[PDB]
Formats: structure tokens, C-alpha cells, sequence
């Protein structure tokens, strides 16, 4: 006869737990991450405001040398 | 969230399927009868549970 049978080695295990992976870093490390990078924008800002006023500076003499014929 | 209703309504249609292939309609098979069941299971239908599961 024939019908619908499992073979005979039957049928493979199949997984029916929760897998979950538990990834990224440890906390300790984005925080140095992100303070490292709030250092790295104060120190980048701190050189470019400074030259920008070093900038104004010279703008405003400029300014205050051509005042007299105006 | 309405992500997780289009994840799963594929394999709610595969399972359908199954009862597509048991029974001959997709959601209203009339299957289950008084006395055991209407008909036998068609050949290489639980393969298709098997790899579903």
C-alpha cells in the first residue's frame, strides 16, 4: 500500500526555543565614544573660533581704516 | 506597529496552502467530520509541514 507516511529514519529535530543573539558593545564603550567625540568637536571648534574672530578682527580694522574718507 | 502583519501574513497564507491541499478550499474546509476526518492526507503534503516548521 501507499499513503502519506514519515520516512523511516523519521523526521529531523526542529528548534522551538527563543534565540536571541545579545550584541553590540558594553555601555562603558559607547560613552567613551561619544565623549571622545564631543572632545574631538570642542577642540576642532575651539581652533576654528578662534581664527574666525582673529578674522573680524582684521575685517573691522579694515573697516575702521577706511573710515575717514566715507 | 504594522510591520509584523505583512511578516507573517505569508506564512498564514502558506499555511492556507496546506489547507488548500488537505481539503480543497483555502479557509473553509470541512474537514472534520463526525466519525474522524473527510479524506486522507494527499502524498508529499507533509514534507511541506515538516520544512514550514
Amino acid at each position: 500500500v501507499k499513503q502519506d507516511m514519515p520516512p523511516v529514519g523519521g523526521y529531523g529535530p526542529i528548534d522551538y526555543k527563543r534565540n536571541l543573539p545579545r550584541r553590540g558593545l558594553s555601555g562603558y564603550s559607547m560613552f567613551a565614544v561619544g565623549i571622545g567625540a564631543l572632545l574631538f568637536g570642542y577642540w576642532s571648534m575651539m581652533r576654528w573660533n578662534r581664527e574666525r574672530r582673529r578674522l573680524q578682527i582684521e575685517d573691522f580694522e579694515a573697516r575702521i581704516a577706511l573710515m575717514p574718507l566715507l | 506597529a504594522m510591520t509584523p502583519f505583512f511578516w507573517m501574513f505569508e506564512e498564514r497564507e502558506k499555511m492556507f496552502e496546506f489547507y488548500e491541499r488537505v481539503s480543497g478550499a483555502r479557509m473553509h474546509a470541512a474537514y472534520v467530520r463526525p466519525g474522524g476526518v473527510h479524506q486522507d492526507l494527499p502524498l508529499g503534503l507533509m514534507d511541506d509541514i515538516y520544512e514550514f516548521s
